[PDB]
DNA sequence: CCCTGCATCCGTGATAGCACAATTTAACACTTTTGTCAATCATTTTGTT
DNA sequence: AACAAAATGATTGACAAAAGTGTTAAATTGTGCTATAATGGGAGCTGTCACGGATGCAGGGGA
C-alpha cells in the first residue's frame, strides 16, 4: 500500500480510504509512547497536527513542500475541537484560558 | 529448485519434513529408473518386472 | 489564533443560551422531496448556517460580494459551510430535569449535598411521594418527605404556611434555597464536636464539597438542568449513502424524542389535562434526557428498526481504550508491505520499491520537476508522475537522497520498535530489511508486515538521523547490554569457521599472517581448522590514546586467522581464540564499544555479518535423519524401569502400601529413569567423532551437525535434543497432576495413537496462554506508563545526600547478583574506603563507570551507598545525578530526556513471554568461610548447643576479607556444631533440624507443671508407660476445640525446685510454648534434661510446586494490595503484655519507657508476656502488606522491598532489567502525602508532597515554623486517577467519574504534562520540545 | 500445489530467518502461477438533475 | 554522507540541542540567505559544519546581531 | 447506652373518505447588458510630383 | 524628396437575442370529522470474573 494524500473522514478529519487509495496507516497509542521515549518532539508534533487532523494546516504543508520549502504551521487539530463540543452538549462546560 | 534453511527443524521440531523429503528422493529415484528404461525402448518385458 | 493555556465547570442556563443561535422548535430533519434542510428543524439552515459555501438556501444571494448579508426571505447568512460545525442550539424544557451525571454517579452530588439517602431523591423525581419546602411553623421540618397518602391530611389541616412540591421541581427548591455559607460555618462545629472517627469521616466529606461549591463560584440549582443544548449538524451528519438511502447517526433519534416528548408537554399544559397524565408526561421527559446523556443507567432505550442499543453522548466520549482526540490518529504520508531478508546491506538502510517511493514522496516530486525546468504547471506534472516518464526515476532517486523513513513494526513493545533508515529504491513489493535488525523488531520473515511513514520537515529529519537511526540504538535501553547481537545463522558461520579438527589437511605448518592463511585455504591445500601456528601483531591502547604494535607467534588455526582480518585495531587476540559460540559473539561486541567506540562497532558489526554469512555456506551444514542419534541402551534403561515399577505395583495390589506413596514412587522411578536415557544420549553426541592422529587413536568434540546447532546457541537448546533423540519426558494431565506413565518415544521414531492423543493438551494448552498473556501484558504495561506517564529529568543536581544501601542479593546458599551488576552506572551517595578506614578509594559522587567498578572489585567492598531517584529532592521532576548513567548511550542522562515513559516499557517488554531430594536438614555451604552471626539472643546449653529463641537467627558466612557470602535461618528445635568465629569446611553441618521433625528444644532442664494443659482443657489425657511416646499433639488456638478458647496451651516450665526457672535474656520463666503441630510424648511426669523434645513438629513441604508468582504477581505487587493474611506489626518501641481475652479477638499492649492494639484468636502469636522489641518488627508471621512497611519501616525500606519482590520475578525467567525501572515507579506511587499539624493547610485533607514541601520551605525558611505528614503509598490505578490534570486522568480511567468530579470543583489545567500536550497537539515538554518550554515559562512572569 | 527439489543449506543469508530461495527455473516453466478472475460494476444512478 | 552523528555530538554534547542548532542552520542554506558540498542535502551539510567547528549556538547568534548592523546601514 | 463487625449490591475495568382549505413550484412575460456591425473620426505612407 | 493618395482601426450609434422580476395552474400539504358492542396489562434473557466501596443489620463492647 502507499498513500500521500485522499479522502478524509466525515466527522473528524483524518485519513480513511474508498477511493482506490485507502487510508493511512494507524499511529496507535503504542507507537506515539515509542516517540516519546526518544526526544522526538518534532516528529510527534507533525505526525499528529499537519498529516492527519489540522484542516488548515495540512494544505499549507503541501504548498509548502513542492515550494521546497520545508516547514510547517501546525494550529490544532480538528479531532480536538469535536471533543469540546461533545463535552459543552452536556451540561458540562468547557473553555481555554487564553494568556 | 529451492534452498531451505536447516536451522528450522531443531527448534520447531517438525522432523516430518526431513523423512518426506528422503522418501521424495526415493520416490524419484524409481521415476528416472523407468524414465531411461522407457527411453532407449526396451522392451515390455524388462520393463514389466522392475 | 492566540495562544491557550484550560478550565471546567457547570453551565448555567443563562450561559447555555450564549452559545446558541437559535432554538430549535421541530423534530423534522430533511424535505424527503427537496433534501434542502427544513426551518426550525433539528438540520436547520437559519440556525446553524448556510448548507453551500456562500449562498443562501433559496438562491437569491449566490454571488461573493455579498459576504455577510443574512437573506431577507429566509434569514440563512451568505458565509462558509464550515460554520455549520461550530455552532450550536438549544432547547427549551418545558419542566427542568436533574442532570444525571450529578445524581446517579455514586456519591450523587444532589444527594449528599442537600443530605438525603440517593434511594429518597429517586422516589421524588418519579412523582411518588412528596418533599416539604419550608415547613415554617409547623411539625414538619425542611426535608420530610410526606408520602402520597399523608400529604392529603396535612393539606387538610394547614392550607398555607406549608409548601411541599413534587418531581424534579422540588429538588430545584431545595438546592436554590439552601445557604452554603451558613451551612459551611455550622459544620465546622459538628466535626468538632463528635467524638466518633466514622461520625467525623463522612462528615467532613460533606463539610469539603461544600466548601468547594462556594470557592468555585457555581450556584448548586445549576445541576438541574432547563435549557439543554443541541450538538452542531455537522457533528451528528445525516450523509446520504450511494444509492438512495441515508446513513445517519444515532443522535438524531435521541435528539427527536427529547423534542417531541417536551413539544407534548406544552401542548397539555396548554390544553388543561388531569393531572394523572401530566405525571406521565413529566417523568416520560426526563427519562429521555437522561437517555441523551449517559444510556445504560436505566433501561437502556434500544434503538428503533433495529435491537442494538443506542449511543448516548457519554458513549462518544467515554473509552475505546483510548481518548476520542489522540490517545487515534491514523496518519497520511505512510505505507506497509511485507518484508524479505536482503543481506546485502549496511546496518543503515533498507530496500524500499520503486511504486512505493513514487506514492509516498509524491509531493516532493512535484517541486523538482518544476524547479529543475521539466514540467511547467503542477497539473501538467501530475501526468509524468503517471506515466513514470524516463526523468521521473531520475527525480525521485535524488529526492530519495538523504531523507531518512521511519519503519515501525505492528505491536510496539518497547522503543526499538521504531527506526530510522536510510531508503535504497529496489524493484518488487517487499520491504528489505538488514538482519542485524530484526531481533530488535522482533521479526521473523514469514509473513510479517512493517508500516513505513515519512518525516517531512526539516526538524524532524535531524531527528529520524541523530535521535532515531538504526546505528544510535546498538544498546537496548533497559539494560545496558547489546541489542545488535548476530542471531542465529551468522553466528553458526562462526562457529564452524573457529573451531579446531585433530587432523586435517596442512596440520602443523607455519604461517606468516592473516593474509597467508585465507591465501592458503582459499588455494585449497589448508582445512579451515587445522591447527597451525602464525604471527600476528595485535595493538593495545595504554597510553593517553596511542596504540604499540606488539608481535608475537601465536598458536591457532586457519579460522581463527582469517577472522582475526576482520576485528579493529585495539582489541587482543584471546578474544577471537575462543570457539567462539553465541555468548562470546555477543561479548565481543560489548567489549568492542567501551574500548572504540561507536564508529568502529558500527563498521565492524557488519564484517562479522558478511563473514558469518559467507562461512556458514560454505558448511553446507545440513541436518539428515543419521544426525539424531538414539542412544544404544535406550531399551534396557527403560526395560530396567519397566519392570521396577511392577515391584511397586506387586507390593500394592497386596496391599503392603497405600496410593499415596504407590504413586510418588512411581513417579520417581519414571522421572529418574527419564535422566538416564538423556544422560546416555548427550554422552554420544558431544565425543562423537574418534579421528586418528599421526600414531594412535584420540577423541575430541562432535561435528554432529544437530549437535553444533545447540553448542553454538545458533538454534535450540539441550532440552530440545533430547526430544528427538532421547525419551519424550513425563507429561501433565489437564488439571496439572502428572500422568503416571511418560511418553518414552521420540520424534526421530513414532508416537503411537494412544501417545499422540496425551501429547495434545500440552500443546493445546500452550496456543491458549500466550493469546492470553499478551492481552494479559498489554494492559499492564499501559497502567505503569500513565502513572509514570509525566516524569522527566529537569535539573542537573539537587544536593541530597539519602540514598539507598547497595548489595549483593544473596539467595540461601547462593548469591544471585554481585555487587557489579547493582551499582554499574549510578553515582556515590557518599566516599566508600577500603577496609583500612580513611583510605578513600573513590571520591565524592561520581558516575561509577566500567574502571571504578573493576577497582571496587580489586579491593574487597561490600556495600555502596548510592542515590536513588526514589529519594531525589527536585519538584516536578528528577536530577540527572539522582537517575544515574545506563541508556542506549553510556553517558550521564541528558537534562530534559522522558525518564518515565522509557521505564514503563522495559518493564513491561518483558511479560509478554514470561508468564510462569531437597532435604535442607543440615545447613550446608559450598565454601569454608568463619561463621558469624549478629542480631541473636541465643547461647550454648549445657550439651554444646545455643537454644533458640526466635526467628531473628540468620546464619552470615563471613569470608576471607571481612564480607559475606551465605544467608541462612534457624527453626525450632535447632541443632547446632559449631560457635562463632570457628571456620568450617564446605558442606559441613553446622546447624540442622530434621524435616518431620522441628521438636520443642529444652532451654532450662527442671520439671513440668501443667498450665493450661491439664487434661480436657486444652489437651487430653493420653496414656503410655515411662518410654515416653504418644500422640498428644497440642492444637493452636486455630487449631483448638470449640467449647475450649478461654486457654491458651504453655508449659510454665518450673526448675527442680518447682520455682519459675527464668530463661536468661529476659524475666519470663522457661515457658516454651509448643510450636505448630506439636506432639508433646513428655506428659506430666516425666523430668527431661536439655535438647529433649517436649512436642515433634513434622513438616512435609514438598514437591516444591505450591508457589505462586508470574504476571499476576507483578501486577499486584504494583498496585499494592493487601495479601488476605497481613503479618501485623509493632509500632511504637517498648515493652509487651496481654489483657482481657475473648472478646471475639484477644488484645494487647505496648509500653513505652498508653499505646493499644488488639489481635484476633487464630495468630499463633511471635511474643511472650514481656519482651522488648524495635519499632518496625514483626509480632506475627504472615505476608507483611506493602503499606505497613512504609509507615513503620521508612519509605527505603518499602523500596527495597517492591524491588526486591519484584526482581525475583524476572531473574527467575531469565529476563535483564536494571532497577532503576523500578524506582522510577515506586516513585510516582507515593507522591501522595496526608497532613496530621497545620498552620497553612486544612491539617486533615490529603495533598501532594510537592506541595506539602513547598509550604514548610516557604514557611520554614521566614521566622515562622507555622506542617506534618506522612507519605501514602496508593496502587497505580488508585493513584492515576488522583493526579492534578484531569485530562490526564480522564483519558485514561473512568471517564464520567472524573468530568463530574472535576466540572464540580471547577478544576484547571496548565497541562504541565505529557498526556495532556500531545492531545492538543503542540510540543511535548520533554526531548527536543524542552527547549522550547522553558523558553516559554520565562516569557510568563517576564516581558 | 508442486514438488520440487529442496535442498537443506544455509546459502549466503537469503534463507537467513523462515525465508525462502528460490531458483529461476521454477519461474520459467511457470508452475506456481495462478489465474485471478475479478469483477467490476459500473450502474447507472438517477439523480435528481 | 553520514552514519553517525558521533563527531557532532562531541562539539555539542546534548543531542537534544544539535537537533535545534542544525535545524536552525539547515533553513539557512534552504532558503538562500547562505552558501561554509559533495552532493549533500542541507541537513548534512548543517552536521557537516558542526563536526567540523564551523558552527553552533553562538556562532548563529553573533552572526545574526551583525545581519543588523548591516541593516542599520541601509535602514539609514 | 455506644461505636463498631459480616453480606449483599453496584459500578468498572479485561388502517378511509372527503371534503376542505391553504401553499407551493413552475410556465409565461419584462429591460438592462453586451455583443456583432458598419459611415465618419482618428492615427497607421505605397511609393507620386 | 514633399505630399500624391487610400486605406483602417477609431467613433458614432443601431440590433440584437440574451437575460432577471412578476402573475396564474396544478400538484402538494395540513386540519377537521367518522356513535353498534370494545376497558392492568406490553414484555428479552440466562455458561464470564475480578476487585473495591457504601450500605445495613448484628453483636459487642464501654458506661
Ligand atoms: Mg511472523
Ligand atoms: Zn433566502
Ligand atoms: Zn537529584
Amino acid at each position: 500500500h502507499a498513500r500521500s494524500t485522499g479522502s478524509y473522514s466525515l466527522v473528524t478529519q483524518q485519513p480513511l480510504g474508498g477511493k482506490a487509495q485507502f487510508g493511512g496507516q494507524r499511529f496507535g497509542e503504542m507507537e506515539v509512547w515509542a516517540l516519546e521515549a526518544y526526544g522526538a518532539a518534532y516528529t510527534l508534533q507533525e505526525m499528529l497536527t499537519v498529516k492527519s487532523d489540522d484542516v488548515n494546516g495540512r494544505t499549507k504543508m503541501y504548498k509548502n513542500i513542492v515550494d521546497g520549502n520545508h516547514q510547517m504551521e501546525p494550529g490544532m487539530p480538528e479531532s480536538f475541537n469535536v471533543l469540546l463540543k461533545e463535552i459543552r452538549s452536556l451540561g458540562i462546560n468547557i473553555e481555554l484560558e487564553d494568556e | 529448485d529451492i534452498v531451505l534453511n536447516p536451522l528450522g527443524v531443531p527448534s520447531r521440531m517438525n522432523i516430518g519434513q526431513i523423512l518426506e523429503t528422503h522418501l521424495g528422493m526415493a520416490a524419484k529415484g524409481i521415476g528416472d529408473k523407468i524414465n531411461a528404461m522407457l527411453k532407449q525402448q526396451q522392451e515390455v518385458a524388462k520393463l514389466r518386472e522392475f | 489564533t492566540e495562544e491557550f493555556d484550560i478550565k471546567i465547570a457547570l453551565a448555567s442556563p443563562d450561559m447555555i443560551r450564549s452559545w446558541s443561535f437559535g432554538e430549535v422548535k421541530k423534530p423534522e430533519t430533511i424535505n424527503y422531496r427537496t433534501f434542502k434542510p427544513e426551518r426550525d428543524g433539528l438540520f436547520c439552515a437559519r440556525i446553524f448556517g448556510p448548507v453551500k459555501d456562500y449562498e443562501c438556501l433559496c438562491g437569491k444571494y449566490k454571488r461573493l460580494k455579498h459576504r455577510g448579508v443574512i437573506c431577507e426571505k429566509c434569514g440563512v447568512e451568505v458565509t462558509q459551510t464550515k460554520v455549520r460545525r461550530e455552532r450550536m442550539g438549544h432547547i427549551e424544557l418545558a419542566s427542568p430535569t436533574a442532570h444525571i451525571w450529578f445524581l446517579k454517579s455514586l456519591p450523587s452530588r444532589i444527594g449528599l449535598l442537600l443530605d438525603m439517602p440517593l434511594r429518597d431523591i429517586e422516589r421524588v423525581l418519579y412523582f411518588e411521594s412528596y418533599v416539604v419546602i419550608e415547613g415554617g411553623m409547623t411539625n414538619l421540618e425542611r426535608q420530610q418527605i410526606l408520602t402520597e397518602e399523608q400529604y392529603l391530611d396535612a393539606l387538610e389541616e394547614f392550607g398555607d404556611e406549608f409548601d411541599a412540591k413534587m418531581g424534579a421541581e422540588a429538588i430545584q427548591a431545595l438546592l436554590k434555597s439552601m445557604d452554603l455559607e451558613q451551612e459551611c460555618e455550622q459544620l465546622r462545629e459538628e466535626l468538632n464536636e463528635t467524638n466518633s472517627e466514622t461520625k467525623r469521616k463522612k462528615l467532613t466529606k460533606r463539610i469539603k464539597l461544600l466548601e468547594a461549591f462556594v470557592q468555585s463560584g457555581n450556584k448548586p440549582e445549576w445541576m438541574i438542568l432547563t435549557v439543554l443544548p443541541v450538538l452542531p449538524p455537522d457533528l451528528r451528519p445525516l450523509v446520504p449513502l450511494d444509492g438512495g438511502r441515508f446513513a445517519t447517526s444515532d443522535l438524531n433519534d435521541l435528539y427527536r424524542r427529547v423534542i417531541n416528548r417536551n413539544n407534548r408537554l406544552k401542548r397539555l399544559l396548554d390544553l388543561a389535562a388531569p393531572d394523572i397524565i401530566v405525571r406521565n408526561e413529566k417523568r416520560m421527559l426526563q427519562e429521555a434526557v437522561d437517555a441523551l446523556l449517559d444510556n445504560g443507567r436505566r433501561g437502556r432505550a434500544i434503538t428503533g428498526s433495529n435491537k442494538r442499543p443506542l449511543k448516548s453522548l457519554a458513549d462518544m466520549i467515554k473509552g475505546k481504550q483510548g481518548r476520542f482526540r489522540q490517545n487515534g490518529k491514523r496518519v497520511d504520508y505512510s505505507g506497509r508491505s511485507v518484508i524479505t531478508v536482503g543481506p546485502y546491506l549496511r546496518l543503515h538502510q533498507c530496500g524500499l520499491p520503486k511504486k512505493m517511493a513514487l506514492e509516498l514522496f509524491k509531493p516532493f516530486i512535484y517541486g523538482k520537476l518544476e524547479l529543475r525546468g521539466l514540467a511547467t504547471t503542477i497539473k501538467a506534472a501530475k501526468k509524468m508522475v503517471e506515466r513514470e516518464e524516463a526523468v521521473v526515476w531520475d527525480i525521485l532517486d535524488e529526492v530519495i537522497r538523504e531523507h531518512p523513513v521511519l519503519l515501525n513494526r505492528a505491536p510496539t513493545l518497547h522503543r526499538l520498535g521504531i527506526q530510522a533508515f536510510e531508503p535504497v529504491l529496489i524493484e518488487g513489493k517487499a520491504i528489505q530489511l538488514h538482519p542485524l535488525v530484526c531481533a530488535a523488531y522482533n521479526a521473523d520473515f514469514d509473513g510479517d508486515q512493517m508500516a513505513v511513514h515519512v518525516p517531512l520537515t526539516l526538524e524532524a529529519q535531524l531527528e529520524a538521523r541523530a535521535l532515531m537511526m538504526s546505528t544510535n540504538n546498538i544498546l537496548s535501553p533497559a539494560n545496558g547490554e547489546p541489542i545488535i547481537v548476530p542471531s542465529q545463522d551468522v553466528v553458526l558461520g562462526l562457529y564452524y569457521m573457529t573451531r579446531d579438527c585433530v587432523n586435517a589437511k596442512g596440520e602443523g605448518m607455519v604461517l606468516t599472517g592473516p593474509k597467508e592463511a585465507e591465501r592458503l585455504y582459499r588455494s585449497g591445500l589448508a582445512s579451515l581448522h587445522a591447527r597451525v601456528k602464525v604471527r600476528i601483531t595485535e595493538y593495545e591502547k595504554d597510553a593517553n590514546g596511542e596504540l604499540v604494535a606488539k608481535t608475537s607467534l601465536k598458536d591457532t588455526t586457519v579460522g581463527r586467522a582469517i577472522l582475526w582480518m576482520i576485528v579493529p585495531k585495539g582489541l587482543p587476540y584471546s578474544i577471537v581464540n575462543q570457539a567462539l559460540g553465541k555468548k562470546a559473539i555477543s561479548k565481543m561486541l560489548n567489549t568492542c564499544y567501551r574500548i572504540l567506540g561507536l564508529k568502529p562497532t558500527v563498521i565492524f558489526a557488519d564484517q562479522i555479518m558478511y563473514t558469518g554469512f559467507a562461512y556458514a555456506a560454505r558448511s553446507g551444514a545440513s541436518v539428515g535423519i543419521d544426525d539424531m542419534v538414539i542412544p544404544e541402551k535406550k531399551h534396557e534403561i527403560i526395560s530396567e524401569a519397566e519392570a521396577e515399577v511392577a515391584e511397586i505395583q506387586e507390593q500394592f495390589q497386596s496391599g503392603l502400601v497405600t496410593a499415596g506413596e504407590r504413586y510418588n514412587k512411581v513417579i520417581d522411578i519414571w522421572a529418574a529413569a527419564n535422566d538416564r536415557v538423556s544422560k546416555a544420549m548427550m554422552d554420544n553426541l558431544q565425543t562423537e567423532t574418534v579421528i586418528n592422529r599421526d600414531g594412535q587413536e584420540e577423541k575430541q568434540v562432535s561435528f554432529n551437525s544437530i549437535y553444533m546447532m545447540a553448542d553454538s546457541g545458533a538454534r535450540g537448546s539441550a532440552a530440545q535434543i533430547r526430544q528427538l533423540a532421547g525419551m519424550r519426558g513425563l507429561m501433565a494431565k489437564p488439571d496439572g497432576s502428572i500422568i503416571e506413565t511418560p511418553i518414552t518415544a521420540n520424534f526421530r521414531e513414532g508416537l503411537n495413537v494412544l501417545q499422540y492423543f496425551i501429547s495434545t493438551h500440552g500443546a493445546r494448552k500452550g496456543l491458549a496462554d500466550t493469546a492470553l498473556k499478551t492481552a494479559n501484558s498489554g494492559y499492564l504495561t499501559r497502567r505503569l506508563v500513565d502513572v509514570a506517564q509525566d516524569l522527566v529529568v529537569t535539573e542537573d543536581d539537587c544536593g541530597t545526600h539519602e540514598g539507598i544501601m547497595m548489595t549483593p542479593v544473596i539467595e540461601g546458599g547462593d548469591v544471585k547478583e554481585p555487587l557489579r551488576d547493582r551499582v554499574l552506572g549510578r553515582v556515590t551517595a557518599e566516599d566508600v574506603l577500603k577496609p583500612g578506614t580513611a583510605d578513600i578509594l573513590v571520591p565524592r559522587n561520581t558516575l561509577l563507570h566500567e574502571q571504578w567498578c573493576d577497582l571496587l572489585e580489586e579491593n574487597s567492598v561490600d556495600a555502596v551507598k548510592v542515590r536513588s531517584v526514589v529519594s531525589c529532592d527536585t519538584d516536578f521532576g528528577v536530577c540527572a545525578h539522582c537517575y544515574g548513567r545506563d541508556l542506549a548511550r553510556g553517558h550521564i542522562i541528558n537534562k530534559g530526556e522522558a525518564i518515565g515513559v522509557i521505564a514503563a516499557q522495559s518493564i513491561g517488554e518483558p511479560g509478554t513471554q514470561l508468564t510462569m531430594a531437597a532435604a535442607e536438614s543440615s545447613i550446608q555451604v559450598k565454601n569454608k568461610g568463619s561463621i558469624k552471626l549478629s542480631n541473636v539472643k541465643s547461647v550454648v546449653n549445657s550439651s554444646g548447643k545455643l537454644v533458640i529463641t526466635s526467628r531473628n537467627t540468620e546464619l552470615k558466612l563471613i569470608d576471607e576479607f571481612g564480607r559475606t557470602k551465605e544467608s541462612y535461618k534457624v527453626p525450632y528445635g535447632a541443632v547446632l556444631a559449631k560457635g562463632d568465629g570457628e571456620q568450617v569446611a564446605g558442606g559441613e553441618t553446622v546447624a540442622n533440624w530434621d524435616p518431620h521433625t522441628m521438636p520443642v528444644i529444652t532451654e532450662v532442664s527442671g520439671f513440668v507443671r501443667f498450665t493450661d494443659m491439664i487434661d480436657g482443657q486444652t489437651i487430653t489425657r493420653q496414656t503410655d508407660e515411662l518410654t515416653g511416646l504418644s500422640s498428644l499433639v497440642v492444637l493452636d488456638s486455630a487449631e483448638r476445640t470449640a467449647g475450649g478458647k478461654d486457654l491458651r496451651p504453655a508449659l510454665k516450665i518450673v526448675d527442680a525446685q518447682g520455682n519459675d526457672v527464668l530463661i536468661p535474656g529476659t524475666d519470663m520463666p522457661a515457658q516454651y510454648f509448643l510450636p505448630g503441630k506439636a506432639i508433646v510424648q513428655l506428659e506430666d511426669g516425666v523430668q527431661i534434661s536439655s535438647g529433649d523434645t517436649l512436642a515433634r513438629i513434622p513438616q512435609e513441604s514438598g514437591g516444591t510446586k505450591d508457589i505462586t508468582g508470574g504476571l499476576p504477581r507483578v501486577a499486584d505487587l504494583f498496585e499494592a494490595r493487601r495479601p488476605k493474611e497481613p503479618a501485623i506489626l509493632a509500632e511504637i518501641s517498648g515493652i509487651v503484655s496481654f489483657g482481657k481475652e475473648t472478646k471475639g479477638k484477644r488484645r494487647l499492649v505496648i509500653t513505652p519507657v498508653p499505646y493499644e492494639e488488639m489481635i484476633p484468636k487464630w495468630r499463633q502469636l511471635n511474643v511472650f508476656e514481656g519482651e522488648r522489641v524495635e519499632r518496625g518488627d514483626v509480632i506475627s508471621d504472615g505476608p507483611e502488606a506493602p503499606h505497613d512497611i512504609l509507615r513503620l519501616r521508612g519509605v527505603h525500606a518499602v523500596t527495597r522491598y517492591i524491588v526486591n519482590e519484584v526482581q525475583d520475578v524476572y531473574r527467575l525467567q531469565g529476563v535483564k532489567i536494571n532497577d532503576k525501572h523500578i524506582e522510577v515507579i515506586v516513585r510516582q506511587m507515593l507522591r501522595k502525602a496526608t497532613i496530621v499539624n497545620a498552620g497553612s493547610s486544612d491539617f486533615l485533607e490529603g495533598e501532594q508532597v510537592e506541595y506539602s514541601r513547598v509550604k514548610i520551605a516557604n514557611r520554614e525558611l521566614e521566622a515562622n515554623g507555622k506542617a506534618t505528614y506522612s507519605r501514602d503509598l496508593l496502587g497505580i490505578t488508585k493513584a492515576s486517577l488522583a493526579t492534578e490534570s484531569f485530562i490526564s486522568a480522564a483519558s485514561f480511567q473512568e471517564t464520567t467519574r472524573v468530568l463530574t468530579e472535576a466540572a464540580v470543583a471547577g478544576k484547571r489545567d496548565e497541562l504541565r504534562g505529557l498526556k495532556e500536550n500531545v492531545i492538543v497537539g503542540r510540543l511535548i515538554p520533554a526531548g527536543t520540545g524542552y527547549a522550547y518550554h522553558q523558553d516559554r515559562m520565562r516569557r510568563r512572569a517576564a516581558g | 500445489g508442486q514438488n520440487m527439489r529442496v535442498a537443506f543449506m544455509p546459502w549466503n543469508g537469503y534463507n537467513f530467518e523462515d525465508s525462502i530461495l528460490v531458483s529461476e527455473r521454477v519461474v520459467q516453466e511457470d508452475r506456481f502461477t495462478t489465474i485471478h478472475i475479478q469483477e467490476l460494476a459500473c450502474v447507472s444512478r438517477d439523480t435528481k438533475l | 554522507a553520514r552514519v553517525t552523528v558521533q563527531d557532532a555530538v562531541e562539539k555539542i554534547g546534548n543531542r537534544f540541542d544539535l537537533v535545534l542548532v542544525a535545524a536552525r542552520r539547515a533553513r539557512q542554506m534552504q532558503v538562500g540567505g547562505k552558501d561554509l558540498e559533495e552532493n549533500d542535502k542541507t541537513t548534512v551539510i548543517a552536521l557537516r559544519e558542526i563536526e567540523e567547528g564551523l558552527i553552533n549556538n553562538q556562532i548563529l547568534d553573533v552572526r545574526e546581531r551583525q545581519e543588523q548592523q548591516e541593516q542599520e546601514a541601509a535602514e539609514l
